[PDB]
């Protein structure tokens, strides 16, 4: 039981424990661009 | 830093140098890790390897983040049915007990 | 093709402070380590220390901890060994191998006679 | 934890000499880099057999070598010439530390 | 975590076991630090609990 | 009605090992404690030691440490009981009781017999 750190407990038992490891490889990408397409326009009323 | 250095204090200030790799072509990691009497075994698996291309034999203890120390100060009392898991750049090792190998 | 200086032999009295200076020739030290050997008389041959400048690390024998002092100059490409306390047997020639990429001591020097 | 050596061999002209390198196997049994020096009186020693059985470069081929168990042997061939240079036997040890044999001298007729 | 969880080194790893509670109602604290003999004092309170 | 099972009587030269295996029967161990005791033959009840599985703690007499080993297998519900370096007066009979709501000696066990 691990409710919350209120309630009083013991836990030192380490037999089958779940097993983690640290990754330090993630990274923000950089910033993708853009084609700003464009040409010469007019316009008609 | 993005580049590994290695870094220690002097005085109130910090001294860093640089890192100089190895031969990776000759490395060699010992299964066993039984030591001689008992309760003494080491904590870490010895590596052997060399200086660029030199030829000599240089063993030291392996480290983390594929770190190579030549202090082997690393002890540890023998523990029955312990297990160990070592992460060597895209691989790992699985110590059962206190020899094989996974 | 690298070339090894040793200097010449020299007297000292017993129980004093010996020093020998190895000079290596070629560019630059590297990645070589440079290994101290003595030889007696009419006796073996034995692996007395070595040193690595590249990580500054000095390996000794288990009968000579503590008794020898090694250390290099990475500008005059120079090895110096001091033995003090010199003993009577101590008597004995010096060679200051290097270590190559074909095998270690792939060289050897002139020699030192030290002489008790 | 010195290698021992035999004193002294025999010899003779167009005959193989065989000589036996043995030591403890924390050293010798554990790695394959074994090596023999050879020495004249006077003289700077010279390497003639490294690593295992592999030739250096520019020597002759009548040596060999062959460790089998805890005990190297090296065999020559090529008898005459002078073959009197003392023969050292050497091998890597664990913490690091390197070792040598106490030496075997060759005698020709 | 949230909930609490108990952790240790196995290696280059973590690994990470469970929580047990214990009995609530049967739980009693010494009132007095003082251990036997002298300068040996506990730093903490010990406590007498069931499971 | 929590039965437990206790290994026959077993023989062994003075200076050995003796294990003796104590079966639990029920679901599991749970958060009960298996205690060891020894009566030699008109004598009274020791108390050799104890262990809780749902912690995996084992707790000796300060008499008995070092000795001893105790094991337990919740799979099985096994546990195991280890004396090496026995003497003469190691002869008696042996029981693995069981912590109950009540009181913690409320299980008992058929017992074994161990003769040096």
């Amino acid at each position: 039981k691990s409710v919350d750190f209120y309630q009083f407990r013991v836990c030192s038992a380490s037999i089958t424990g779940e097993l983690f490891r640290f990754n330090l490889e993630q990274t923000c990408p950089d910033t993708k661009d853009k084609y700003h397409q464009e040409g010469i326009l007019l316009v008609y009323k | 830093y993005g580049r590994p250095v290695s870094a220690k204090f002097v005085g109130d200030a910090i001294s860093v140098t640089e890192c100089i790799n190895v031969d990776q072509s000759s490395v060699n990691i010992h299964k066993s890790l039984r030591t001689n009497s008992k309760d003494v075994c080491y904590a870490r698996p010895l590596v052997t390897f060399k200086f660029l291309n030199s030829s000599n034999l240089f063993t030291g203890q392996l480290g983390a983040r594929n770190e190579i120390i030549l202090t082997n100060n690393q002890v540890e009392t023998c523990k029955d049915t312990c297990e160990h898991y070592f992460i060597t750049r895209n691989e790992t090792l699985v110590y059962k007990d206190y020899a094989y190998l996974r | 093709q690298v070339q090894l200086v040793q200097s010449g032999a020299e007297l000292k009295t017993p129980g004093s402070s010996v020093k020998v200076s190895c000079k290596a020739s070629g560019g630059t030290f590297s990645s070589n380590t440079v290994s101290w050997l003595r030889q007696a008389p009419g006796q073996g041959l034995e692996w007395m220390g070595r040193i690595i400048p590249i990580v500054d690390v000095t390996n000794y024998a288990q009968k000579f901890q503590g008794r020898v002092k090694i250390t290099a100059d990475k500008s005059t490409t120079t090895a110096y060994m001091q033995l003090s306390s010199l003993r009577s047997e101590d008597t004995a020639v010096y060679f200051c191998a290097r270590d190559d990429a074909i095998d270690p001591f792939s060289y050897w020097g002139q020699g030192t006679l030290v002489t008790v | 934890s010195e290698l021992s050596q035999p004193a002294s061999v025999s010899g003779s002209p167009g005959q193989s000499i065989t000589i036996s390198c043995t030591g403890t196997s924390s050293d010798v049994g554990a790695y394959n880099f074994v090596s023999w020096y050879q020495q004249h009186p006077g003289k700077a020693p010279k390497l003639m057999i490294y690593d295992v059985t592999k030739w250096p470069s520019g020597v002759s081929n009548r040596f060999s070598g062959s460790k089998s168990g805890n005990t190297a042997s090296l065999t020559i061939s090529g008898l005459q010439a002078e073959d009197e240079a003392d023969y050292y036997c050497s091998s890597y040890a664990s913490s690091n530390t390197y070792v040598f044999g106490t030496g075997t001298k060759l005698t020709v007729l």
